[PDB]
């Protein structure tokens, strides 16, 4: 069934992609201490 | 803050309930979707096809299942690993027949709990802690990847995977005996040390730690309530305990060191679990058990039986048993 | 021309061959020449369950039906002589190939009817008088539908025809007599009949091709129950040889 | 009725989850 | 029990004959064997075709007799069907097709011998098991 | 959170408890035999 | 006899859920600070 | 499962008869046959030895 | 009444000897001669009305005609049982050792 | 399916009567004096 196929595909790259972007957001600044480790 | 940097700061937010976290954002999604999908079929799935024969089994409870019978069953024998989602399918009636929940709900379950293992991770990062908790994690998880993913893909089928039900396990368990050997395999002998030491280690911590408790309370009030939650004095006398503990084997067999005494805690049933789950995965590509099966022989040329041929002569009767409409030539090679 | 790795995971391997619709013409008989068909192929397009009749006792219909199976359904590489008759007519007789696919199909409502579809021992013959084999030529004829399963079949208790359990063992004190139909595995064999319209021939090539529809019983599963009515319609190919 | 009972049972542990982790008594450092 | 020169004596021909086989020719029938022919004859019975085993009642009711050293030697070299109507070296190890099954190439006539040998003498020790199948393990 | 000022206690005393005790295991004796029929 | 087979479970959960939430309203009234 | 069909009641004189229905009200419900007209030709008696109506 | 056509065969002759007729063709091993030539030639051409029809079946040779003479007393026939013959179960059964 | 006809009955209670053991204990444990 095409239609579930493309919002499934369609859901999945977003997801995907908010957790690529989101660990690409500074990750390592992300914690209690020290954050200048670029 | 513009709108992505709120919403980073919003998922990475140590003060959400529970946490997010960018492996969060993968884990909720395909553990919600995983779970509906688990539910729903395990009430109402109709039987399955498992073995491609056309010889559909009923794993849910509508279909005459009550909880320990009831399994979400394995994809078809037929489909072997090809990707069977939804949309390959020309209807849902046909998903439903071939298995096709048991696919989906594995390869979500399997993705969340990776995401899960990460997410551990990532909190602890986010607190401030040491970070390997996951590492401990890694241990129940990769075994079942080994139950999930790998033994289908050495086998070449998800038919082959382990049935998402109690009884469905139990078939898994002894199918596997049947055709590994799996007793007389080393990985799961340590498995076995690993989840009986594990458990033994726990109830012994337990004991001790629960035996040199600090007087804090009344007889007509529950002991617990002499420790506060976050007070910073250590609620035991640890050097009671391993006082105890010292005496009753011998000195130097007993930590004097929690921290030492909590690695071991930690190590030993993750170690062990770590080699149950190899111990699948490797059984996965065939590398059996032991196979000592005449190994003992009379002058004569007799066959001298030891516990290893009557275990034979079991995992005998689960071989020829087994699937019995699957099966066309004599040897079972995968 | 088209490889298996062209074909592979497509569909295109559980269709039969077409012609296009410029083949219309007439492949001729000649009556001193023995033939064969080379290649027997039939794809079935729709599966058709008769309801059960509810009490009424009127006509029972026809119901539509969705495969589950999947892209199974296909019988090919059929050959057989092509016996030409004193009348005229044209007599095939089947002698192999894969003649027969296990199929299920799922009702309204969920239940499903496993059949095996199958022409077995087809025995379709023409009208008089075919001199040639045209658009307008027609096989009529009748097969063997064997139990769907075969005897070494076990049944989840492990009783068999020509293996297994003779009783139900998980009840070892219970009254046989209740449960004999169940602990007596039974062999069907019935008939099906089939008609095969060709709509379209290759006179030069000797190719043939049309559409089919066959009457079958369902499985039964040995003697447990009764089995259903089915008819079959999809689309044909044949390719005639001298031999 | 089996089938209405276990996921009966099933559903009141979900929710028993939900009570137990949104509604718990919370912890207090003294 | 012992693995007697009684056990070791079997068969050389149709006609009476017997031969008795020294220890060391039973160990190397036996290793032989397994070089060569237990990928498919395990325990004597046969993984591509079950229906024909080597026990020694077949083997007396195959054409030519083959429960002695000699059919099994002739075998070895010149292997056929059952009833002996075809020759099958070109699918089954020999001497003949030493060329396409190469493990035979160093396989000598004592080397045959030995493994007729152990056909032979195996189911005097172990009885059904030889030929037995899984039934019998 | 800041508490909810509209709270109150709730009570059934001793009295009451036998007087429902004595309304419900009434109303069973009597209902029963039309739930078994 | 003929029973109505969920007549049992019917009248246990009739007798049952009342009478319990009256004792947990009792139990916890005589709880409180006199 | 199914209408057995209707049913027509006739005496031995060959005159239809027909027979009168239960009212909503009653749990049960004599067995009374009358002619087109209302007039009674026939009844399952409760009493037999006064009997003049029954069936046989 | 149901009967298990199978075990009902297993008391006629088809449970003592070879019958040419619905016996697996494995059975022809059980003596000197007859596998696997003559068994696949007996089983091709199968079913026989009589046992002493196979020596009709065409193409056999004086020596192949004289194996099956000496082998006629373990033959039998019986009526073609549907459920032994189908599924071409004369050629695998199913059984292996 | 056949199954026992007494099984549902000995759930509930089975369910039921120690959940409302503890349900009556945390009750009047909470309604006591802070
Ligand atoms: C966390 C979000 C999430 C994720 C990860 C998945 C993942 C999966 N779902 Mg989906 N699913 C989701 C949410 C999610 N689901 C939701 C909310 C719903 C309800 C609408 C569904 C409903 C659903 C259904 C109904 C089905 C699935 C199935 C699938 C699978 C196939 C998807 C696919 O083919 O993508 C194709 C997409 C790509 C290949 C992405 C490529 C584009 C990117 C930008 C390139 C980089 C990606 C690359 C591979 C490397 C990864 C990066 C990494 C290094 C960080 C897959 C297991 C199917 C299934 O399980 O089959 C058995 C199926 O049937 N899902
Ligand atoms: C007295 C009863 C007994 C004993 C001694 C054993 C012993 C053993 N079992 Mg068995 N087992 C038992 C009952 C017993 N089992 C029962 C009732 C069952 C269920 C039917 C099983 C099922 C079972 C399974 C399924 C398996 C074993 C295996 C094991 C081994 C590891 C067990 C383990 O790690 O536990 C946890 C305990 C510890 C980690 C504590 C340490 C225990 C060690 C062995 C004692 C060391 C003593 C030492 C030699 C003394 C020297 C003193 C020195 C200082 C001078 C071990 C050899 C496994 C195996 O086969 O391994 C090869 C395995 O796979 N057992
Ligand atoms: C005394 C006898 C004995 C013992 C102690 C064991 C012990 C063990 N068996 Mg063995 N087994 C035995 C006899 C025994 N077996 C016999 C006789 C047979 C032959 C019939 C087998 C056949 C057998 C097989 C075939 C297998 C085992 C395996 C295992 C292990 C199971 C535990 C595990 O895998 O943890 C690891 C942890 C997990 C699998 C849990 C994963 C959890 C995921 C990550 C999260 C799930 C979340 C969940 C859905 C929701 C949570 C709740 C929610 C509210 C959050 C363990 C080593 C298995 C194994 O070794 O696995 C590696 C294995 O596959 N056994
Ligand atoms: C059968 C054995 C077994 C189970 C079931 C189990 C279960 C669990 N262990 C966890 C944790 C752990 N287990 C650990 C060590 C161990 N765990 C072991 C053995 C087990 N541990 C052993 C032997 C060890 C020693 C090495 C550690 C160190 C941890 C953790 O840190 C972790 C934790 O947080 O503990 C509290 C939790 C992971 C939470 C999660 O992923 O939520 C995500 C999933 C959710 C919320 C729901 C998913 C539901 C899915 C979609 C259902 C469908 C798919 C299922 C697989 C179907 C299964 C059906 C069954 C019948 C087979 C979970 C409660
Ligand atoms: C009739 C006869 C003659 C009577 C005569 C009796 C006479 C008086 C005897 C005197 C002479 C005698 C000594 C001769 C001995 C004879 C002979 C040697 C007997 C052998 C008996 C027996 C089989 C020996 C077995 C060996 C031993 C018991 C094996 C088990 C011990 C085991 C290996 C310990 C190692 C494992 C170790 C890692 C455990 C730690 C993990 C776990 C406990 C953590 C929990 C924990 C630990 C802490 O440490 C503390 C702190 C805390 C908090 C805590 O949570
Ligand atoms: C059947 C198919 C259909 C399925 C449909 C299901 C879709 C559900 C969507 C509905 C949305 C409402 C949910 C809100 C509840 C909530 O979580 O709030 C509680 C807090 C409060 O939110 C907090 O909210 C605060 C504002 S306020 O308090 O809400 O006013 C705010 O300050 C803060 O930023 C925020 O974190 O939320 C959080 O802590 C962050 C969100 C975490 C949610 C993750 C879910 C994890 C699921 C794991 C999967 C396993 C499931 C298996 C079951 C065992
Ligand atoms: C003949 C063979 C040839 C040789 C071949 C070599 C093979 C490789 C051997 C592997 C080496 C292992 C190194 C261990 C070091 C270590 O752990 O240090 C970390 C601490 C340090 O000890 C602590 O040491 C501390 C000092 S310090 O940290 O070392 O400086 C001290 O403060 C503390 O009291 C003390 O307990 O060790 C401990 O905490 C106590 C020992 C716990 C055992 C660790 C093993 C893990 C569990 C076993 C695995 C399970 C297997 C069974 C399956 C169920
Ligand atoms: C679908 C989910 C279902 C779960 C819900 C659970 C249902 C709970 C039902 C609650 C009912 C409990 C009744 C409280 C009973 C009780 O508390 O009564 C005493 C009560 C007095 O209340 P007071 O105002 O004095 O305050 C006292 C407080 O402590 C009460 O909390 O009066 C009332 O409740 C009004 C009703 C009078 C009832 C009087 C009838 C009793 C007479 C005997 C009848 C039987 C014998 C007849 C012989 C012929
Ligand atoms: C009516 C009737 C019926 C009955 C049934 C019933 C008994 C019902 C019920 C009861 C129940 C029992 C219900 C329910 C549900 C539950 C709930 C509602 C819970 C909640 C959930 C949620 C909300 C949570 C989530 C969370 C998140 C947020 C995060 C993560 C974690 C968690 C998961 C926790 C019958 C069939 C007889 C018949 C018909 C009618
Ligand atoms: C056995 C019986 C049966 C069955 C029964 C049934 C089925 C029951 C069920 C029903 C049910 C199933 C009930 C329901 C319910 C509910 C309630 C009673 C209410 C509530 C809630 C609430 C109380 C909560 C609170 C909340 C929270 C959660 C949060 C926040 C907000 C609030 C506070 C609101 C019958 C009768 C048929 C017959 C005979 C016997
Ligand atoms: C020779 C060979 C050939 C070719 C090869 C190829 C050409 C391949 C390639 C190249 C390539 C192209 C490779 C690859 C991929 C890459 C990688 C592997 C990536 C990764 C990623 C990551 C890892 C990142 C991380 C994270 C993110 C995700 C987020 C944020 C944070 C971070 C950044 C950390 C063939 C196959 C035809 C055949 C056979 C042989
Ligand atoms: O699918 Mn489930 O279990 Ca693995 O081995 Mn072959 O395939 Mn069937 O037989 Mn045995
Ligand atoms: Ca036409
Ligand atoms: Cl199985
Ligand atoms: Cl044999
Ligand atoms: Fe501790």
């Amino acid at each position: 069934m095409e239609t579930l196929k493309i919002t499934v595909y369609i859901v999945v790259t977003f997801f995907v992609l908010l957790f690529v972007f989101g660990f690409l957001s500074g990750d390592p600044a992300r914690n209690p201490k020290r954050k200048d480790l670029e | 803050a513009n709108l992505w940097e709120r919403f980073c700061n919003w998922v990475t937010s140590t003060d959400n309930r529970l946490y997010v976290g960018w492996f969060g954002v993968i884990m909720i999604p395909t553990l919600l979707a995983a779970t509906i999908c688990f539910v729903i079929a395990f009430i109402a799935a109709p039987p399955v096809d498992i073995d491609g024969i056309r010889e559909p089994v009923s794993g849910s409870l509508l279909y005459g299942n009550n909880i320990i019978t009831g399994a979400v069953v394995p994809s078809s024998n037929a489909i072997g690993l090809h990707f069977y989602p939804i949309w390959e399918a020309a209807s849902l009636d046909e998903w439903l027949y071939n298995g096709g929940p048991y696919q989906l709900i594995i390869f979500h379950f399997l993705l969340g709990a990776s995401c899960y293992m990460g997410r551990q991770w990532e909190l602890s990062y986010r607190l401030g802690m040491r970070p390997w908790i996951c590492v401990a994690y890694s241990a129940p998880l990769a075994s079942a990847f080994a139950v999930f993913l790998i033994y289908p893909i050495g086998q070449g089928s998800f038919s082959d995977g382990m049935p998402l039900g109690i009884s469905g396990t139990f078939n898994f368990m002894i199918v596997f005996q049947a055709e590994h050997n799996i007793l007389m395999h080393p990985f799961h002998q340590l498995g076995v040390a690993g989840v009986f030491g594990g458990a033994l280690f726990c109830a012994m911590h337990g004991s001790l730690v629960t035996s040199s408790l600090i007087r804090e309370t009344t007889e007509t009030e529950s002991a617990n309530y002499g420790y506060k939650f976050g007070q910073e004095e250590e609620t035991y006398n640890i050097v009671a305990a391993h006082g105890y503990f010292g005496r009753l084997i011998f000195q130097y067999a007993s930590f004097n060191n929690s921290r030492s005494l909590h690695f071991f805690l930690a190590a030993w049933p993750v170690v062990g679990v770590w080699f149950a789950a190899l111990g699948i995965s490797t059984m996965a590509f065939n590398l059996n058990g032991f196979n000592f099966n005449h190994s003992v022989i009379d002058a004569k040329g007799n066959v001298i039986n030891t516990w290893a041929d009557i275990i034979n002569r079991a995992n005998l009767g689960m071989e020829v048993m087994h699937e019995r409409n699957a099966h066309n030539f004599p040897l079972d090679l995968a | 021309t088209l490889t298996y790795d062209d074909i592979v995971g497509t569909g295109l391997a559980n269709k039969c061959p077409t012609l296009d619709d410029t083949a219309r013409g007439a492949y001729p008989i000649d009556s001193s020449q023995t033939y064969r068909i080379a290649r027997l192929c039939l794809q079935p397009t729709t599966f058709l369950v008769k309801e059960e009749p509810k009490n009424k006792r009127q006509e029972a219909e026809f119901v539509p039906t969705k495969l589950v199976t999947r892209e199974t359904t296909s019988l090919d590489q059929i050959q057989g002589e092509l016996k030409v008759n004193s009348d005229g007519s044209l007599t095939f007789v089947e002698e192999d190939g894969i003649d027969f696919q296990p199929v299920t199909v799922q009702m309204a409502g969920g239940e499903r009817i496993p059949l095996l579809f199958t022409v077995k021992n087809l025995v379709a013959s023409t009208q008089p008088n075919v001199t040639s084999i045209t658009t307008s030529t027609d096989f009529k004829g009748e097969f063997n539908v064997p139990s769907y399963r075969t005897a070494n079949f076990l049944d989840p208790k492990g009783r068999g025809l020509a293996s297994g359990y003779d009783s139900a063992i998980a009840l070892p004190q219970a009254k046989e007599e209740e449960l004999a139909r169940a602990n007596v595995k039974r062999f069907s064999l019935t008939k099906g009949q089939i008609s095969l319209n060709v709509a379209k021939v290759d006179g030069r090539t000797g190719e043939i091709a049309g559409t089919f529809e066959s009457e079958q019983l369902s499985d039964d599963d040995m003697g447990a129950h009764e089995p259903h009515e089915v008819k079959i319609q999809g689309v044909f190919y044949a390719s005639i040889e001298p031999a | 009725m089996e089938t209405i009972t276990y996921v009966f049972i099933f559903a009141c542990i979900i929710a028993l989850f939900f009570f137990a982790i949104f509604f718990r008594e919370p912890p207090r450092i003294t | 029990a012992e693995l007697t020169p009684e056990v070791l004596t079997v068969p050389l021909n149709s006609e009476g004959k017997t031969i008795t086989l020294t220890e060391k020719q039973y160990l190397e029938g036996k290793r032989l064997f397994q070089y060569a022919c237990a990928s498919c004859h395990v325990g004597g019975i046969t993984k591509t075709n079950p229906s024909l085993d080597l026990r020694t009642e077949t083997l007396a009711l195959a054409t030519p007799p083959r429960d002695n050293i000699e059919g099994l030697v002739d075998y070895m070299k010149n292997p056929t069907t059952y009833d002996g109507e075809q020759e099958i070296a070109e699918v089954h190890p020999s001497l003949r097709s030493a060329d396409i099954f190469p493990k035979m190439r160093n396989l000598t006539e004592k080397d045959l011998v030995a493994i007729a040998g152990h056909i032979l003498v195996e189911p005097k020790i172990l009885g059904d098991k030889w030929g037995g199948g899984k039934v019998y393990y | 959170m800041e508490p909810n000022p509209n709270r109150q206690p709730v009570e059934l005393n001793r009295t009451s408890l036998y007087l429902g005790l004595l309304l419900i295991l009434v109303l069973a004796l009597l209902f029963s035999s039309y739930f078994f029929n | 006899m003929e029973v109505n087979q969920l007549g049992l479970i019917a009248t246990a959960l009739f007798v049952l859920v009342p009478s319990v939430f009256l004792i947990i309203l009792y139990v916890q009234t005589e709880s409180q600070q006199k | 499962q199914a209408w057995k069909g209707h049913a027509v009641f006739r005496n031995k004189e060959g005159e239809e008869l027909f027979v009168r229905r239960m009212p909503a009200f009653f749990e049960s419900f004599p067995v009374i046959l009358t002619d087109k007209n209302g007039v009674v030709k026939a009844d399952i008696p409760f009493r037999r030895a006064e009997s003049k109506y029954s069936f046989e | 009444e149901l009967v298990n056509v199978v075990d009902e065969k297993l008391g006629t002759a088809y449970g003592e000897k070879i019958d040419l007729n619905n016996t697996n063709i494995a059975a022809f091993i059980q003596y000197r001669g007859l596998y696997p030539t003559l068994a696949k030639l007996i089983v091709k051409n199968a079913p026989y009305e009589s046992v002493e029809d196979v020596l009709n079946i065409p193409g056999l040779t004086e020596r192949q005609k004289q194996i099956l003479r000496e082998n006629l007393e373990h033959f039998t026939v019986t009526e073609v049982e549907t459920a032994l013959v189908e599924g071409g179960d004369r050629y695998n059964n199913g059984l292996y050792k």
